[PDB]
């Protein structure tokens, strides 16, 4: 419900170890490509899972738990459109190349 | 639900036979669970209705397994045998997926103009509107384009159809097992003089017959050798009669996709 | 009576993760779409956008210090966090339209291609959604400045308080997959 | 005014809709003479349309549906006599550009505003009574999202006035709705229509989810909900995460006819398949918002006429949650034959037939409510049982089309038209039939003529089987959707079979105009007093006739499933508490019609490119939204002395006639 000082000042000086690592790798160039995109998406998911918890803070007793679970459906609805759409539009760009 | 000497149950193509051969599998792997729902509906509604003082009224009964078992494993049971076929016909009816002939293709290009289709043979050279002509029992390879919105390239008596899209190569295989002439149509809406893309599918009975077409083809004052002879037969029109080509532009199909990829 | 705007507010935002997905989608797919066009790597200045996600992440913690304000009664003090987030957020519009008019200017628009087409409209829908944030802040210090913290505007902080937050949470998506991701 | 306005952009010499509009302006203004001669005009300020009130709320919502079903309907009954004509020589009497409007605006009518303001109005009427609640969890809100289903109907019902409708297909497609194929304002009005009404019926979305969590009954467990509650809970899920899909997919398409950008286009790098990607992402889901609302319609009739508990009642919920999570990844099996490989075909065909076996489920459960039970053959029970026959087809001829191998031939076809229709016809307008005789004794006070109510199922199941059948059999013989001239003569007779079958569907809407007058005439005689007419068993037959505007008195102690025919069971039915508490309702708030008056103006004025007119709406429906937080009155207390009165009442008219 409330969040401390302590609280915030631990996901802002967590979310600035967050935001320079990749926008130093991504741009001075530090390791292989597929390195760079592994970090710059592993890191991406970690700050925004910092911020779930500790920001917008995020429990599970919450709203008789439909706080978290609203959340967990919203993203498997996220994880459907993109990764589905993502994939068809793949598909379908191949199949109407001039083979 | 009908229709014996219709388009769709009875086709004149192997693309097309094999799939009457699958909407009538599917029409009798679901009255297995239709034919009971709407006999029971009505063999239920009649036998305890309000009068009917010789049935057992027993208004204190949701919870059974016998019957919440067994009717949620018929369904499960039937979509899964109707699964399998559903992959099985998927990965050999796709559209892309060359037929099976000892005989070599007649790849077709279809552009999908403004209200009329538009034909091209790459090989003979010819290029029609509103008619195309292939031996029977020989493949065909459709490579389905448009110049304009959206159509679809569709064939309902010898198989299956392909949408086309502006620059965009979409590929269609069909057959024809026996001659005559198939109707042709446009299965997608494409504006105002859709109702007039209707060609002709003249299946000769052997290919000396269709030699002797491409001649007749290849004998028109008309001449498409030139982008500026194609936008010419771009000017929305509709309900466009036959019309035989001549001696046409060497990658003449690949020029209309190139040109929404530039 | 609160606390049932709030998740209802949080539902809204959950319908607004799927809008700002489907942007994420059409720019997955168009994000290639440069015909003749700017790619990714000619465009994105990096370091004018680590100094745009600044001006974001501090927008967060100083929002977070009118949310414990808040929590300690103490008006003036809410005002004085809010003003200063209401600073930030300004500071980052006024970049986006520097951007997007640095853009505009040079021929490389909205209506070049089919990637600065859905980059004008994923960067500049999270745009909108800021300066509504903006205009929700500024009308809202109006009223904590004219009533105080009664019970109807310590719901529209904590409106606010997930409203803004999620603003840089997508904004985490915005710089990994259109900035970071595209001038890799 | 200014812009592209200009007399120039409403039909004159056109026979056919000079009659129309001239014919709305004299209906629409014959209705305010008769509004201002009864002098009911503060009424109808202060009670109705200033209402956070969502049973007056869920009257005006079907009220619309009602009286926008016949001009739905209108279009549907021209367009099967053109196919009539255009199949034996005539050209007819519309050309291919009045007839694609014809199509176009009766798709986009008879889905957003006669199928949704019909489902949505009856989850608005029945959801708060149901789990024991005073109101919706945000009233005012509830206004503002019909009043922003009503501006999307001032724009659909004045494109036929002034301009054109689009001429594309109800869900318009990138290449033909591009500024380059349709340049003139027949898709503006497409985008702004479903646009100011998809903003709104998001909105009402939100409401019904938070209002069927966190304002249910002291008791009422997420498994002791009544099914309709529970298939309004799961067609919300529905409504927050679809919806979205199509304030984007639209909102693609406005820059992409306004700014000129290449989202949709073909050229300099648009996937025009992107669009048919999107607005499928979210076209399907939305035929489940519309279904699942209708599996609650009938599966509390089912368990009512029939006097017996609803069989399996935790089956049928894990059948509607199931089908608001399988929805989702289904959405391309309505373009198999775009393109896509052997292995998404296949994929997305394959988990369109999983989602039968739920239906199926369900369909079977009613048939065993029905199993040994007293069957009361009600009109709302008539319904239930041609439901079932009618929706049987339509799903076995649903999945035939999930078949990728049979969906080529099948594909955009007169057998397509015919299956959404089949669960459409058979389904959503059999439910929202059924629903709208069941609970008319709850929203009025008296009940539906019954000799009447049976003639309108009779001509619409009966003129169903006979104008969609014979669409069954062409999908055979090779025709296609959206024809309208020089109709190969082969479909002839199975054209004109279809259409003396849309007469018999003409029979049974008049019989429900016929209905519905003979029920309001006759009144004072078909009077429901005890406000349980059927013998019910969820919560909402515990209030009178016309629940009062707090829906009950003392918020009612649920203990089991049936809440209230498990109270007149026991006998703890219409007992008088000892003392009532002054209620807290919300506050008839006039500043939703406001935000609605002012967002006409911003679609009126961005479909005709008036942009100063265009920023004005936009200002004001962001000034009447900022002045409305100022406001610091939207709440009042019911003080206990009405209350007293109008329980009084009740028990009064109960215990007298017990
Ligand atoms: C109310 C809306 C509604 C509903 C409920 C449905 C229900 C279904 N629809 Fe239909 N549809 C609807 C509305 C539409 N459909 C469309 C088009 C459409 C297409 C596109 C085909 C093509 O590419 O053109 C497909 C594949 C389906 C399939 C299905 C399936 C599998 C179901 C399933 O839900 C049906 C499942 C029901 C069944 C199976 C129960 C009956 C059987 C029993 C008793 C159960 C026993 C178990 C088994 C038989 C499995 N629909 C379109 C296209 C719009 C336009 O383009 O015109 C619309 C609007
Ligand atoms: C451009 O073309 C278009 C139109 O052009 C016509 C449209 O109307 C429309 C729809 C717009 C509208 C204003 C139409 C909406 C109104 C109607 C009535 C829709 C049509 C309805 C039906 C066909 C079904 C019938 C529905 C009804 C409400 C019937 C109305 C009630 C009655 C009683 C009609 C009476 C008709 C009869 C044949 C019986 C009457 C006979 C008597 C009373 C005998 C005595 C005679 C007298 C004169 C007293 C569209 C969308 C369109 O695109
Ligand atoms: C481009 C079109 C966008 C349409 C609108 C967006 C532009 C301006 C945004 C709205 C104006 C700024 C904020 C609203 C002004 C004041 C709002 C307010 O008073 O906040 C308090 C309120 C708390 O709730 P409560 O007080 O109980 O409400 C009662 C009366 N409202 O707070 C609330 O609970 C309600 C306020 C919620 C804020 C919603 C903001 C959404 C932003 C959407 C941006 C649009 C992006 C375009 C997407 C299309 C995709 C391409
Ligand atoms: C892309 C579309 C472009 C079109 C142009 C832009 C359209 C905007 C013009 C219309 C203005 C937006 C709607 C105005 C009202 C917003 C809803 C609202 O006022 O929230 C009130 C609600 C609390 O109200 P309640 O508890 O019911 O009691 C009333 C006490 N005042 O507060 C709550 O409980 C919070 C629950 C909902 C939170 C806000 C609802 C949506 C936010 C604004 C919608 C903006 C639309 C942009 C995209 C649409 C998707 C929603
Ligand atoms: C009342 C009886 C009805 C009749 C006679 C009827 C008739 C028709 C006809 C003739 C078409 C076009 C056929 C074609 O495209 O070739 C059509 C399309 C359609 N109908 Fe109906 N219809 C009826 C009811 C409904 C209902 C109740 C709904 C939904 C609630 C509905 C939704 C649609 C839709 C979405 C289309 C597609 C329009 C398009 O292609 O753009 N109809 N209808
Ligand atoms: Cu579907």
């Amino acid at each position: 419900s409330h969040g401390s000082v302590k609280t915030y000042m631990t996901g802002f000086i967590l979310s600035i170890i967050l935001t320079v690592i990749p926008f130093w790798m991504v741009m001075t160039g530090a390791a292989s490509p597929a390195v760079i995109l592994g970090t710059i998406l592993a890191m991406a998911v970690v700050q925004v899972l910092v911020h779930l918890v500790c920001f917008l803070h995020m429990n599970t007793k919450s709203d008789e738990g439909w706080n978290m679970t609203a959340f967990v459906f919203t993203v498997l609805i996220i994880a459907i459109l993109v990764v589905g759409s993502i994939w068809i539009m793949w598909n379908l760009n191949y199949n109407m190349m001039m083979h | 639900l009908s229709g014996c000497n219709s388009a769709l149950l009875d086709p004149k193509g192997q693309i097309g036979l094999e799939q009457r051969s699958l909407i009538l599998t599917a029409f009798g792997l679901m009255l297995i669970v239709v034919i009971p729902a709407i006999l029971m509906a009505v063999g239920f509604a009649w036998k305890y209705r309000a009068s009917n003082k010789d049935a057992k009224y027993s208004p204190n009964w949701s919870h059974s397994n016998k019957v919440e078992a067994v009717v949620w494993t018929v369904p499960i049971l039937i979509i899964i045998f109707l699964a399998v076929l559903t992959w099985k016909t998927t990965h050999a009816l796709e559209p892309s997926k060359p037929l099976a002939h000892d005989e070599k293709p007649i790849t077709i290009e279809v552009v999908s103009m403004d209200w009329k289709w538009f034909f091209i043979y790459p090989e003979q050279g010819i290029a029609t509107v509103n008619e195309i002509a292939f031996p029977a029992n020989t493949p065909v390879y459709f490579k389905v384009t448009s110049n304009s919105v959206m159509n679809s390239f569709f064939i309902p008596r010898l198989g299956s159809q392909i949408y086309a899209m502006a620059g965009m190569q979409t590929r269609l295989h069909l057959i024809a097992n026996e001659p005559g002439t198939y109707d042709g149509i446009s299965a997608s809406y494409s504006g105002p003089g859709f109702s007039g893309m209707k060609f002709k599918a003249i299946a000769t009975p052997d290919r000396a017959a269709f030699d002797q077409w491409v001649a007749k083809a290849k004998q028109s004052p008309n001449t498409m050798s030139d982008m500026a002879a194609f936008e010419k037969l771009a000017a929305p029109s509709e309900y466009n009669q036959v019309e035989y080509f001549s001696n046409v532009k060497p990658d003449l199909f690949a020029d209309v996709i190139n040109k929404f990829m530039a | 009576a609160g606390g049932t705007k709030i998740f209802g507010f949080w539902i809204y935002l959950m319908s607004d993760c799927i809008l700002f997905s489907i942007l994420f989608a059409t720019y997955a797919v168009l994000v290639n779409g440069t015909a003749g066009g700017p790619t990714g790597k000619d465009i994105f200045e990096l370091p004018f956008v680590l100094v745009e996600t600044f001006l974001l992440l501090f927008s967060s913690i100083t929002y977070g210090m009118a949310a414990i304000a808040m929590y300690k009664n103490n008006k003036s003090q809410v005002i004085s966090w809010l003003a200063l987030t209401w600073l930030f957020g300004a500071g980052f519009i006024g970049m986006e339209i520097y951007e997007f008019h640095h853009l505009i200017v040079n021929g490389m628009g909205p209506d070049r291609s089919g990637f600065l087409s859905a980059f004008f409209a994923l960067v500049g829908t999270h745009g909108l959604h800021v300066t509504s944030g903006l205009i929700w802040m500024a009308v809202l210090m109006v009223q904590i400045a004219r009533r105080g913290l009664t019970s109807t505007n310590r719901t529209r902080i904590m409106c606010l308080s997930l409203f803004w937050h999620f603003l840089d949470v997508v904004w985490i998506c915005v710089f990994t997959v259109v900035y970071l991701m595209g001038a890799m | 005014m200014f812009g592209k306005l200009s007399l120039d952009a409403v039909p004159f010499h056109e026979p056919i809709v000079m009659v129309t509009i001239a014919g709305i302006i004299l209906g629409g203004l014959a209705l305010v003479g008769l509004i201002t001669y009864f002098g009911k005009w503060t009424y109808l300020w202060k009670e109705w349309l200033t209402s956070v009130d969502h049973k007056r709320l869920g009257i005006m919502y079907i009220i619309v549906a009602i009286v926008m079903l016949l001009r739905g309907f209108a279009d549907a009954i021209m367009m099967r006599s053109q196919q009539a004509l255009a199949s034996a020589g005539e050209a007819g009497f519309l050309p291919p550009h009045h007839y694609d409007q014809i199509f176009t605006a009766h798709g986009v009518i008879m889905i957003f505003f006669v199928a949704m303001p019909f489902v949505i109005g009856l989850m608005n009427l029945v959801v708060p009574l149901q789990i024991g609640a005073r109101d919706v969890a945000f009233p005012f809100l509830n206004n503002l999202s019909f009043w922003f289903t009503v501006v999307g109907v001032i724009l659909v019902n004045v494109s036929l006035g002034v301009g054109e409708f689009a001429q594309t297909g109800w869900l318009a497609y990138p290449p033909l709705s591009g500024i380059e194929y349709s340049p003139g304002v027949g898709v503006d009005y497409w985008i702004w229509s479903l646009q100011l009404s998809g903003i709104g019926t998001t909105l009402t979305g939100i409401n019904f989810f938070v209002t069927i969590l966190k304002m249910r009954a002291p008791g009422m467990t997420m498994f002791k909900m009544p099914v309709f509650t529970w298939a309004s809970l799961c067609a919300n899920v529905l409504i927050i995460a679809s919806f979205p899909i199509l304030t984007v997919t639209v909102a693609l398409l406005t820059l992409d006819r306004y700014l000129g950008t290449h989202f949709f286009t073909n050229d300099m790098g648009g996937n025009m398949m992107m669009y048919i990607n999107l607005i499928w992402a979210w076209g399907h889901p939305e035929v489940y918002i519309l279904i699942l609302p209708v599996f609650g319609v009938f599966s509390e009739i089912a368990a009512t006429f029939s006097r017996k508990r609803l069989f399996g009642y935790t089956s049928l919920v894990w059948a509607t949650v199931c089908i608001t999570v399988l929805s989702f990844i289904v959405w391309l099996h309505h373009f198999f034959t775009m393109g896509a490989g052997a292995n998404v075909n296949a994929f997305f065909g394959i988990t369109t037939m999983i989602i039968a076996i739920p239906t199926g489920v369900k369909i079977f459960n009613w048939l065993f409510t029905m199993y040994q039970g007293r069957i009361v053959f009600h009109s709302a029970m008539l319904w239930t049982i041609g439901f079932i026959v009618t929706f049987s087809v339509g799903g076995m001829t649903g999945v035939l089309l999930a078949v990728p191998g049979a969906d080529f031939v099948l594909h955009n076809s007169l057998f397509l038209i015919a299956h959404f229709h089949n669960v459409i016809i058979g389904g959503v307008v059999f439910g929202c039939f059924a629903g709208m005789t069941y609970w008319w004794p709850k929203a009025f006070g008296f009940k539906l003529n019954e000799t009447w109510g049976k003639r309108a199922f009779w001509f619409w199941i009966i003129g169903f089987f006979v104008a969609f059948m014979p669409l069954y059999a062409l999908g055979f013989m090779g025709m296609t959707r959206r024809l309208s001239q020089q109709i190969d003569p082969q479909f002839h007779t199975m054209l004109m079979i279809a259409a003396s079958g849309a007469v018999l569907i003409a029979l049974g809407i008049l019989c429900l105009v016929i209905q519905m007058y003979v029920s309001i005439r006759d009144r004072d005689q078909n009077r429901d007093l005890t406000g349980d007419p059927w013998g019910g068993r969820t919560l909402e037959w515990a209030t009178s006739s016309p629940p009062p505007f707090y829906n009950f008195a003392v918020v009612p102690h649920v203990h089991e499933r049936d809440a209230f025919w498990e109270m007149k069971e026991k006998g703890e039915a219409y007992k008088k508490p000892d003392h009532y508490e002054e209620i807290h309702m919300p506050k008839n708030s006039g500043a939703g019609i406001v935000i609605a008056a002012f967002s006409t103006i911003f679609g009126f004025a961005m479909i005709w490119h008036i942009w100063w007119l265009a920023i004005v709406g936009f200002a004001g429906m962001i000034i009447t939204w900022i002045v409305k937080s100022f406001d610091e009155d939207v709440d009042y207390y019911v003080p206990v002395a009405e209350i007293e009165k109008l329980e009084n009442q009740h028990f009064d008219e109960i215990t007298k006639a017990g």
